[PDB]
């Protein structure tokens, strides 16, 4: 009946400290379409995050891209917080510059 | 361009 | 290369939260060019690619009218589907439609599509012949009977062989800078130790368009399908796409592993290794 979202947290370009970049959170493989996605900067929600228009794969599962401009540093932690009807609790995935 | 005529279920 | 145009409908009911939401997105290959959302302030078809902005005001009026009428039709459909499956008016439900055409290098029709789903499950599908239907269950069998009487397959056939390929030919010409340009992947292999005797080799593919790509790891020229971790192709946000393949490797044996890359932007398939 219902499918859980896949989550990938990554940058548009190779991560380099001091350089301007785009933080992406790509949610996919989920059904139904309603989903809650937050991009986090040290545990706190980034304001005015933009997202792509709702679309879906051949297997009817939906996918969305959430994105914001960001300048990576060594200390700053980034994550993506996702909530969906399949999840009893919000799922948080940390950003790894090597993944 | 989209297909104009649609059909009811 | 070959090309496709697809439109994607999503009609979602939301009892207690107003009338069902209807969204349409259009694609040429892996590029979004048009959008409609019934929850927009002034609901209409919007451009999402520079090469579709050219189209005159009449084009945009027709396209919007189709979407506004479909918004109404797919609300009726959601009501209809409730009776077909004996469901109450309290739950949220989704009808999805996926239709369009593929063209060969010559711009001739390869095949056409028109299929629907209900709550993520296959409902009805127009067969490759563009004259017969496949219904998933007895509910969709009622829809099939209604469409066979109304000569609906014949209307799809005329569109898929006519307007679908005609407009896609125009779109491919106007957007030839990007739609007919294939960006090859930039590729490298990373090396991260797990243990003292195990290392992760990750084969990266970045900045490639279109999305279709193949990444495989080989151990002594032998595929490692069941031992390769392979993440879903993700969009970079600049039109291009990203993917990686990873393998857990015994330390010392890194040079026995080769990454293999297949993409339409490359004249020949690429073989790469960990370069210490």
């Amino acid at each position: 009946i219902q499918r859980t979202p896949k989550i990938q947290v990554y940058s548009r370009h190779p991560a380099e400290n001091g350089k301007s970049n785009f933080l992406n959170c790509y949610v996919s493989g989920f059904h139904p379409s309603d989903i809650e996605v937050d991009l986090l900067k040290n545990g706190e929600r980034i304001e005015k995050v933009e997202h792509s228009d709702l679309s879906f794969s051949k297997d009817w599962s939906f996918y969305l891209l959430y994105y914001t401009e960001f300048t990576p540093t060594e200390k700053d932690e980034y994550a993506c917080r996702v909530n969906h009807v399949t999840l009893s609790q919000p799922k948080i995935v940390k950003w790894d510059r090597d993944m | 361009e989209e297909f104009g005529a649609a059909a009811s279920f | 290369g070959s090309h496709s145009m697809r439109y994607f409908y999503t009609a979602m009911s939301r009892p207690g939260r107003g009338e069902p939401r209807f969204i349409t997105v259009g694609y040429v290959d892996d590029t979004l060019f048009v959008r409609f959302d019934s929850d927009a302030t002034s609901p209409r078809k919007e451009p999402r690619a520079p090469w579709i902005e050219q189209e005159g005001p009449e084009y945009w009026d027709r396209e919007t009218q189709i979407s506004k009428t479909n918004t109404q039709t797919y609300r009726e459909n959601l009501r209809t589907a409730l009776r077909y499956y004996n469901q109450s008016e309290a739950g949220s439900h989704i009808i999805q439609r996926m239709y369009g055409c593929d063209v060969g290098p010559d711009g001739r029709l390869l095949r056409g599509y028109d299929q629907d789903a209900y709550d993520g499950k296959d409902y009805i599908a127009l067969n490759e012949d563009l004259s017969s239907w496949t219904a998933a269950d007895t509910a969709a069998q009622i829809t099939q009977r209604k469409w066979e009487a109304a000569r609906v397959a014949e209307q799809d056939r005329a569109y898929l062989e006519g307007l679908c390929v005609e407009s896609l030919r125009r779109y491919l010409e106007n957007g030839k800078e990007t739609l007919q340009r294939a960006d090859p992947p930039k590729t490298h292999v990373t090396h991260h130790p797990i243990s003292d005797h195990e290392v992760t080799l990750r084969c990266w593919a970045l900045g490639f368009y279109p999305a279709e790509i193949t990444l495989t790891w080989q151990r002594d020229g032998e595929d490692q399908t069941q031992d390769t971790e392979l993440v879903e192709t993700r969009p970079a946000g600049d039109r291009t796409f990203q993917k990686w393949a990873a393998v857990v490797v015994p330390s010392g044996e890194e040079q026995r592993y080769t990454c293999h890359v297949q993409h339409e932007g490359l004249p020949k398939p690429l073989t790469l290794r960990w370069e210490p």
